[PDB]
């Protein structure tokens, strides 16, 4: 679930399917719990 | 070979002289490269023509092979110098530098030493002296 | 013993080798 | 106790997973199967060669069928320079629109693959012009493969199964293989060239319904038998002849101009027909050398034991004791297999070294990627055959060698001084690596600090003498075919150098690869290559001569060929078997051909792109090999697919990265060793037994795969990653700069 | 010598040991068909027999049936044909099982019959067979119906038209 | 047969698996004069009892690994049994009741070659024969 | 183009055999080839 | 002119002949 | 099912028996030694193949050889 998703992306971009790769534009995988902490650590000022 | 010409007459190599700083390194050596057989790219080269370079393809070879044998002979003669002493087990881990130096001065005239090693039948061990494997 | 068959097959191959060098050094044509 | 594998009983009772694996890797070692006799051994060797010949023919019919069906041979043959050959079609149901568009190339209306095999140029030269001619060739080879699958089945029937005496009839097999298998076949091939290939290169269509009526020469069948043989070379093709047309064509069918066809830049077809005709006659003559059953001929067994040289007492052939060698070679199958592989490994290197310098097929010198892949293919094939030639030398020493029959002969004299041989391969290897790496990294350091004029540059004036001794007037040695007044140039008593004006026209033309210009950068790689061939010979010779054993374990013959070690005692005996010297030498073989093919490719990539002065000025130091070859030519390979699109190199960019992974996963099987994985599998076996809902359970206990197997599993990945990475590099770095 | 032997070595039996019934390949194929595979419950015998038949039985009616002219209606006519052929076939083997297994089956299903070509001789074995044949021939018919009514959607995904 | 009180041990993960009751299983039985603690061959530590001790181990190497540990507690009265799944219990160590380092009478030279290892025959001699070079009834 | 097609004759044939030999037949083949390597010799 | 539609199927049934002759021989070598 | 053969070069140093982790080796009386002993291998189906017996044999080119053969469930040491 880390490396073999890089081989998923490496294969969709080679096929010419950038909309079914784990991109910010394809299938987004957002770091939800780390973008949350980035919000917590800047509103506490 | 005739494609190689001296760096005296070589358009690609005078260009090397033109854009050359000095600092210690590109004037004193680079004048001495003017006597070398120099390619069609301004790069000194080692060609093997005839008597023209028969002495220059012998100065490095004679200087190396003498001092390579000098290291080899002093290192060899020091080994038998301590095998006969029956102390060679620890004589090797703790170098006996007066003995090793005296084995180096024997190795100055090593080319004439190896001949009388060979002519005495003493340089090379006989075949059933030597530990081998099953064969 | 004097080597008579190893020699004259080594000196034969040097001979062929020295002929090749003879054309190499522009000696014989 | 499972049925599989049935050939070995003690592997069938193996309770673990190594019996599935060891069955695969032992399934062809027929001499070690349970309940095998020598009589039964050969009859299965023989019958599995028929099954192998059929696979070669079914593979060859797959080449023909797919270019007949999905290739563009008809379109290609009208312009063999500006259109790309099609290998086959692509059906990957998971392409996107960017890969359909990218791979729809070379005038195709569907995704296709560009043929880099050169079969298009081979068939265009030997006289195939229509797709139907390719299709009936494919159908014929399918049926020709059928008669060998049947023949293999036929010779396992008891009434047709040959006896041991027939197989060990060495003199009868040599007589037929020389005279019939090579002699008649090359005579037959000169028959095709004279009847089909040469006439169809001049425009006229010769086929199966046509060839019986139209003679290939106006003086056919009568100039030969009278002895007026010169009639077959009266008017040859002129220099303005253009291929596969009647304009400029001649009538000569056996003429010996030499050099290249000025329009295809290949050897003349008439020059090839005359070649195989001459080879056939020499080979047929050679096939009447050994007596079969007519008491006129030679006996190989008596040519060994002979000790009388015109009455003079000699020890044997060339005054060397060869007694007992006939019964040594004849009864040893690994001795025979080692000699066969060593001779294909030379014939396959020789294939690669000649087909780039002297292109045989029409317009193949102008297809750089095909020309590049064909060289790298046959050199890598030849490297493996050389490793296997020395592998089976090591099997021969272990299993089928005895000191009794070979007492005092030439084979036993080698073992008397096997350490003198190995110590000297050790010296040459040490000499050639100190002074090639040391001369490269001196050049690196001097170029690094700007003083590129302080490089040690040794002109390879001995190979330049060869080229001058063959015609190259470029250097100026002016001797011996560079000297027009020499004895060799003129051939004074006969002046019959009919081959010389054509050859010297080709060698002195700089637009071909025949005797390429050689510089100081070429000097250094030939010592890397020499260092490479010496270490990998050292590893293999050490493994063959120490297969009987050395002082670390003097009993290696009892333990077989492929065993792990002899424990950690006596210091530790990892990789001690003779098999581990074949394993260790595949790395050096791959490395060495990764210097041969790197040097071939970069030297030609500089000629092809016109930037010849890039190889000459930067192959003398190792960064130039790394910046101007690997880093420079990777640029369009790795951009086969970027965030912005995808092109026809998207598969080469993917196999390039595929081979990096296959290479890296090899290091897992090569660095980490068995007992680490057994303690980890022992843990996973605990987890599976103790967990609910996991209802499966191993029929055979999962064990970490064995020591000699991981060395083979890791060697397969290293090899597949070495070949997929460079295959993708070489194809994409050549077929992207160019067509 | 001769390749045609008496059937299992008994010359009086009304059969022959021939390359079609007694070959290493032919015995291996027939004796591993679901009717004869060793180690199957009668449900799995019928389930695997059923699905092979329901699958192909929808074919001959959706392309040369009366409804072949249209597209959505052709598949219905092919499915229901497989529904009807199988329901009447599974009606056949429920009433076969009732009428042959009635105390001492007259024929090849007797207790002392020793017949290998029909090993289901129980009426505990013919009832799971009926359920397998039915549920199999229904699922096979539906799967071949779903694959055919979605043929345009399936032709695209085996041609890469869906990217 | 076999009996004894099991040592104080909280149970491990390295103990018997499904091979114990399906193929066969081992039992080491020793007597201790003291209530001390020993290292478990399957990981951990257990307290050996005061009388007759019994421990079930998966393979024979564990038992002789433990037996070699018992000799460091000055205990040399241990016996190793092999329990087949049907239930009978064989005595396998020490096989004759005395430890194999000791020499008895009545034991036989088994797999003894009456030659130096150096003159084992070449593999070509036993070519296409059942035997190997190391059985080799010559000398 | 945006589809896999074939200009070659019988272009429908890759359409069915690429699924057949690559992801429909191998699992039956790997099952048959599994039953052969794990059969009792009784 | 590429090969016709029928010529592909002719090769399919022709190649079935060495497809079975391989079975002839693989089993005769006692797999 | 390995094959632990013992050769006549033993000196009865007894060291091979002690190193064996699985009690394959044991001493029998003999006469070709001052020790009057020689190793024997009565329990070789129990041989695990570790060659730990060969490391302990002090005779040059040692008298005891493990000949790794058909590997079974107890010669590979599997607890599962
Ligand atoms: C049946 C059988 C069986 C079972 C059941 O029964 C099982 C189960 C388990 C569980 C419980 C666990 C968890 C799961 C998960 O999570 O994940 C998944 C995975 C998988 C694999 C999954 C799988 C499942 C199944 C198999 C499915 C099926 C498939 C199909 C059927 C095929 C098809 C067929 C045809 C013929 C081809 C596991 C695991 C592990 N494995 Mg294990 N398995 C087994 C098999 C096998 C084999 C062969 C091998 C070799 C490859 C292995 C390996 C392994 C490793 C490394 C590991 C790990 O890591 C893990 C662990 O340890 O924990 C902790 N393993 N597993
Ligand atoms: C004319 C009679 C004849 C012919 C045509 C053959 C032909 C063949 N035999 Mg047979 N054989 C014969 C008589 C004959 N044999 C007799 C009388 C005996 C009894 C002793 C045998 C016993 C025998 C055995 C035991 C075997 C064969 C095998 C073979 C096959 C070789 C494998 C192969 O095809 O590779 C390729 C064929 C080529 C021609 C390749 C050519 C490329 C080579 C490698 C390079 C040639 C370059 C040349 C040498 C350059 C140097 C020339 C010089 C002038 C410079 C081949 C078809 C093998 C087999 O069974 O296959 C099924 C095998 O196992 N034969
Ligand atoms: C890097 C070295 C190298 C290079 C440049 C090539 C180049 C070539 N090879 Mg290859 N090959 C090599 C090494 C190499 N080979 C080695 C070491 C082996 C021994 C295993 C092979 C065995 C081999 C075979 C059997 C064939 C070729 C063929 C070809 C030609 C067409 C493939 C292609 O387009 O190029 C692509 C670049 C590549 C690196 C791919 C090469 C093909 C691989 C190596 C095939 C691997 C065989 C494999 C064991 C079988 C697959 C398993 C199967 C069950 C699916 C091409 C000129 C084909 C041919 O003869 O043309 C008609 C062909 O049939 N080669
Ligand atoms: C004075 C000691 C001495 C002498 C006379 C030799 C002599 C020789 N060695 Mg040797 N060697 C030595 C030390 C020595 N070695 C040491 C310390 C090592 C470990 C690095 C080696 C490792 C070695 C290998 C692997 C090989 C030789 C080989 C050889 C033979 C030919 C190649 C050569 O010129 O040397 C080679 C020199 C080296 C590889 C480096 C050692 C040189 C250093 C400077 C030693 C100086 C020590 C100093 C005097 C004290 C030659 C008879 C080759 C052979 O087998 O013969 C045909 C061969 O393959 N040597
Ligand atoms: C094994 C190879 C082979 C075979 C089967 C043939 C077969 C044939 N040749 Mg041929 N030929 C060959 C090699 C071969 N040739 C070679 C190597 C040369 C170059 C010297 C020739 C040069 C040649 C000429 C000039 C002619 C033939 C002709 C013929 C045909 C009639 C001759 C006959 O005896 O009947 C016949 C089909 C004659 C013919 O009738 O052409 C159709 C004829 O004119 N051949
Ligand atoms: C005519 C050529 C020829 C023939 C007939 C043989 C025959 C034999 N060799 Mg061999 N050999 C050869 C050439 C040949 N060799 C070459 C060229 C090499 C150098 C690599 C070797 C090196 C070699 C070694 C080291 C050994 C043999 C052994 C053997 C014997 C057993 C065969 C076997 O292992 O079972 C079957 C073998 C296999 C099923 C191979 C397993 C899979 C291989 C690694 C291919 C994997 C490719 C991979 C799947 C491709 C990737 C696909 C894709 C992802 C790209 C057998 C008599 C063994 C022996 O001598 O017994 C004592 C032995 O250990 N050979
Ligand atoms: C790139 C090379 C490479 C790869 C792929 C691996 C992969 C792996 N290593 Mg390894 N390792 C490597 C190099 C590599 N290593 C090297 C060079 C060393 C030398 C020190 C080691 C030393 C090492 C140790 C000591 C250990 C591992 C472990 C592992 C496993 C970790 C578990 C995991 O990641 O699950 C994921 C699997 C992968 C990431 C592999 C790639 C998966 C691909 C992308 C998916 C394949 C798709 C599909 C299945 C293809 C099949 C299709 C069919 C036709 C065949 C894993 C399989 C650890 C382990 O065993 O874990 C329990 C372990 O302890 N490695
Ligand atoms: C060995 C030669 C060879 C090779 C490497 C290929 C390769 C290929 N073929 Mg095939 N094919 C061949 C011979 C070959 N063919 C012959 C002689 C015929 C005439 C019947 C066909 C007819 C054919 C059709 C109709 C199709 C292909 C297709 C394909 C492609 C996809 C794989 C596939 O489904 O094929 C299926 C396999 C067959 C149809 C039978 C071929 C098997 C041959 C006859 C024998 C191969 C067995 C081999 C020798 C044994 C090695 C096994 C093991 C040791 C590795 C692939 C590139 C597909 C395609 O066009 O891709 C877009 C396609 O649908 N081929
Ligand atoms: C004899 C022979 C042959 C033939 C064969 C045949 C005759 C064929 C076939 C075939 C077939 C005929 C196949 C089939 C199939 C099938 C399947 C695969 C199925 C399925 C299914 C499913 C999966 C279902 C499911 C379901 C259910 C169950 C319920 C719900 C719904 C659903 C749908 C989900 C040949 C010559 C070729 C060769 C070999 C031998
Ligand atoms: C001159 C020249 C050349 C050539 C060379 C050659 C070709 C050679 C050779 C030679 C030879 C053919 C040799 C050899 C040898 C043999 C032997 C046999 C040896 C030896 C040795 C030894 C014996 C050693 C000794 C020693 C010493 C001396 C010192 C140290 C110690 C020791 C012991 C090591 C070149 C081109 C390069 C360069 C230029 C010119
Ligand atoms: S085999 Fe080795 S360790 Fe055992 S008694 Fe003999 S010499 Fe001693
Ligand atoms: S290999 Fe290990 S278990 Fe076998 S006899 Fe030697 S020491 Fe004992
Ligand atoms: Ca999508």
């Amino acid at each position: 679930h880390s490396f073999a998703m890089y081989c998923h992306n490496d294969t969709m971009r080679a096929f010419g399917r950038p909309q079914d790769m784990f991109s910010d534009t394809g299938i987004q995988l957002q770091p939800v719990f780390a973008q949350w902490l980035q919000h917590i650590h800047t509103m506490t000022i | 070979n005739t494609t190689l010409v001296p760096c005296y007459k070589s358009p690609a190599f005078v260009e090397r002289m033109k854009n050359a700083p000095d600092s210690y390194y590109t004037t004193k050596p680079l004048k001495a490269y003017s006597q070398l057989l120099c390619g069609e790219d301004g790069l000194p080269r080692i060609a093997l023509d005839r008597l023209s370079l028969a002495v220059d393809v012998a100065i490095p070879i004679a200087i190396f092979l003498y001092t390579a044998g000098f290291i080899g002979w002093s290192g060899r003669s020091y080994l038998q110098a301590i095998k006969k002493q029956d102390k060679a087990e620890e004589k090797e881990v703790f170098i006996d530098v007066p003995l090793f130096i005296s084995c180096m001065v024997m190795a100055l005239f090593w080319p004439m030493a190896v001949i009388k090693e060979l002519l005495a039948g003493e340089l090379v061990a006989k075949d059933e002296e030597i530990p081998i494997s099953v064969r | 013993p004097p080597y008579t068959f190893r020699t004259a097959w080594a000196l034969l191959l040097l001979a062929i080798n020295f002929i090749v060098a003879a054309y190499y050094f522009h000696i014989i044509e | 106790a499972t049925k599989f594998p049935k050939f070995s009983q003690d592997l069938a009772n193996d309770p673990t997973t190594r019996r599935i694996f060891y069955a695969i890797a032992t399934a062809h070692d027929f001499e070690s199967h349970d309940g095998m006799t020598e009589e039964n051994l050969y009859q299965r060797i023989f019958a599995s060669h028929f099954g192998h010949l059929a696979i070669i023919f079914l593979w060859a019919s797959g080449i023909l069928f797919h270019v007949a069906w999905q290739g563009n041979f008809e379109v290609w043959i009208k312009d063999p320079v500006h259109v790309r050959p099609i290998a086959h079609a692509i059906w990957d149901a998971q392409f996107g629109p960017g890969a359909i568009k990218a791979f729809t190339q070379a005038g195709a209306r569907n995704p296709v693959d560009i043929c880099y095999s050169g079969v298009y140029h081979w068939w265009y030269t030997i006289g195939l012009r229509t797709n139907t001619e390719l299709y009936v060739g494919a159908l014929f080879l399918i049926l020709l493969a059928a008669v060998f699958l049947f023949a293999g089945w036929l010779h396992l029937q008891p009434r047709y199964r040959p006896n041991l005496g027939w197989f060990k009839n060495s003199e009868a097999r040599l007589n037929h293989h020389l005279a019939g298998l090579f002699g008649v076949s090359s005579l037959a091939w000169a028959g095709h060239l004279v009847h089909v290939a040469i006439p169809e290169s001049r425009g006229q269509h010769v086929g199966w319904d046509n060839f019986l009526s139209t003679p290939p020469h106006p003086a056919g069948l009568w100039a030969f038998f009278t002895g007026n043989w010169g009639a077959y070379a009266q008017n040859p093709d002129t220099a303005e002849h253009v291929f596969s047309t009647s304009q400029g064509a001649g009538t000569a069918i056996l003429t010996f101009l030499g050099g290249f066809h000025p329009q295809t830049q290949s050897l003349w077809l008439t020059d090839m027909a005359h070649h195989h005709l001459a080879i056939a006659v020499v080979l047929i003559i050679a096939g009447h050398m050994y007596r079969t059953n007519w008491r006129i001929g030679h006996s190989i067994k008596e040519m060994m034991d002979s000790k009388t040289f015109f009455g003079r007492k000699v020890e044997g052939p060339f005054n060397l004791p060869h007694q007992g060698l006939y019964e040594t070679v004849n009864n040893s199958l690994h001795f025979q297999l080692s000699l066969a592989l060593a001779c294909l490994g030379v014939a396959s290197s020789l294939t690669a070294q000649h087909m780039y310098s002297m292109p045989p097929y029409a317009f193949i010198a102008k297809d750089f990627t095909t020309m590049a892949a064909l060289y790298t293919h046959h050199q890598y094939i030849a490297g493996f055959l050389m490793v296997g030639a020395f592998s089976h030398a090591a099997i021969f020493w272990i299993k089928d060698y005895d000191p009794e029959q070979n007492k005092g002969n030439v084979l036993e004299r080698v073992l008397k001084h096997k350490e003198a041989i190995i110590a000297h391969l050790s010296w040459v290897s040490l000499f050639l690596g100190f002074h090639t790496l040391g001369l490269y990294v001196h050049n690196d350091v001097e170029v690094a600090f700007g003083a590129a004029d302080k490089q040690i540059l040794i002109e390879p004036v001995f190979a330049q003498f060869i080229q001058s001794a063959n015609g190259k007037i470029l250097y100026g040695f002016h001797t011996l075919l560079s000297n027009p007044d020499s004895i060799a140039f003129t051939a004074w008593p006969n002046h019959a150098n009919v081959w010389l004006p054509g050859w010297l026209d080709a060698i002195n033309n700089g637009t071909n690869s025949l005797f390429l210009t050689i510089g100081p950068g070429d000097f250094y790689v030939h010592h890397a290559i020499a260092l490479g061939l010496h270490v990998t010979t050292l590893i293999l010779v050490k493994g063959a001569l120490d297969a009987r054993g050395s002082k670390l374990m003097p009993d290696k013959k009892d333990f077989g060929y492929a065993f792990p070690c002899d424990g950690p005692g006596r210091g530790g005996t990892c990789d001690i078997s003779a098999w581990d010297a074949s394993y260790l030498a595949v790395f050096w073989m791959l490395n060495t051909l990764g210097w041969v093919t790197f040097y071939w490719h970069w030297k030609h990539l500089s000629i092809w792109q016109g930037n010849v002065a890039q190889f000459n000025e930067s192959s003398t130091y190792l960064m130039g090999w790394f910046r101007d070859y690997l880093w420079a030519n990777s640029a369009q390979l790795i951009n086969g697919y970027n965030p912005y699109g995808t092109n026809n190199l998207a598969v080469w960019a993917w196999m390039f990265l595929f081979g990096h992974l296959a290479w890296a996963v090899s290091f897992m099987f090569l660095i980490t060793w068995r007992g680490y994985w057994q303690e980890l599998i022992e843990t996973l076996a605990w987890a599976h037994e103790q967990t609910p809902l996991s209802f499966g359970y191993w029929r055979d206990k999962p064990v970490a795969l064995s020591i000699v197997q991981a060395r083979l599993v890791g060697l397969t990945h290293f090899t597949v990653g070495y070949i997929a990475t460079y295959g993708a590099f070489l194809i994409a770095s050549t077929a992207s700069k160019f067509g | 010598n001769d390749i045609i032997k008496p059937f299992k070595g008994d010359p009086c039996l009304g059969n022959l040991s021939t390359p079609i019934n007694d070959s290493p390949l032919a015995k291996a194929f027939i004796n591993n068909l679901p009717a004869y595979r060793k180690g199957l419950t009668p449900f799995m015998r019928g389930l695997e027999i059923g699905m092979a038949h329901g699958y192909f039985l929808v074919g001959p009616e959706v392309v040369i049936g009366p409804l072949r002219e249209s597209a959505h209606g052709a598949n219905l006519s092919g499915l229901i044909t497989a529904i009807y052929i199988a329901v009447s076939a599974c009606l056949g083997i429920s009433i076969f099982a009732i009428t042959t297994f009635q105390g001492n089956p007259k024929g090849s299903y007797s207790s002392y019959s020793k017949d290998s070509l029909r090993p289901l001789r129980t009426r505990e074995e013919w009832s799971q067979l009926n359920g397998g044949i039915f549920l199999g021939a229904m699922g096979g018919a539906i799967f071949a119906y779903l694959l055919l009514e979605n043929f345009d959607a399936l032709d695209a995904i085996l041609r890469g038209a869906v990217n | 047969t076999l009996s004894g009180q099991t040592p104080i041990f909280g149970g491990s993960t390295g103990g018997l698996l499904k091979k114990a009751e399906v193929e066969e299983k081992y039992a080491i039985t020793w007597t201790s004069p003291k209530e001390q603690v020993f290292e478990m061959p399957t990981g951990g530590a257990a307290i050996m009892r005061q009388g007759q001790n019994l421990l079930y181990l998966a393979r024979k190497e564990q038992c002789i690994a433990l037996g070699g540990q018992l000799r460091k507690f000055k205990i040399t009265d241990y016996k190793i049994y092999r329990i087949y799944p049907n239930g009978e219990t064989v005595y396998i160590h020490p096989a004759d009741g005395v430890f194999p380092e000791k020499v008895n009478q009545g034991r036989e030279k088994v797999r003894y070659n009456d030659r130096r290892i150096g003159q084992n025959p070449s593999p070509s001699k036993v070519k296409f024969s059942g035997i190997a070079t190391y059985d080799a009834p010559n000398s | 183009m945006t589809q896999l097609t074939g200009d070659y004759a019988a272009s429908w044939l890759p359409w069915i055999m690429i699924p057949l030999v690559f992801y429909i037949l191998p699992f039956p083949v790997f099952a048959i080839l599994f039953l052969w390597i794990q059969k009792e010799a009784s | 002119m590429s090969i016709s539609d029928t010529q592909v199927y002719i090769a399919l049934v022709v190649a079935l002949v060495p497809g079975f002759l391989a079975w002839r021989l693989a089993t005769e070598l006692y797999k | 099912s390995h094959t632990v053969k013992i050769y006549d070069t033993c000196i009865g140093c007894t060291q091979c028996v002690r190193a064996c982790p699985t009690d394959v080796l044991e001493m029998v009386p003999w006469d070709g030694c001052r020790a009057g002993q020689i190793a024997s291998s009565p329990r070789t189906e129990d041989c695990v193949g570790c060659k730990r017996c060969e490391t302990a044999c002090p005779t040059d080119f040692l008298s005891i050889r493990v000949y790794l053969g058909a590997e079974t469930t107890r010669s590979m040491g599997l607890a599962y």
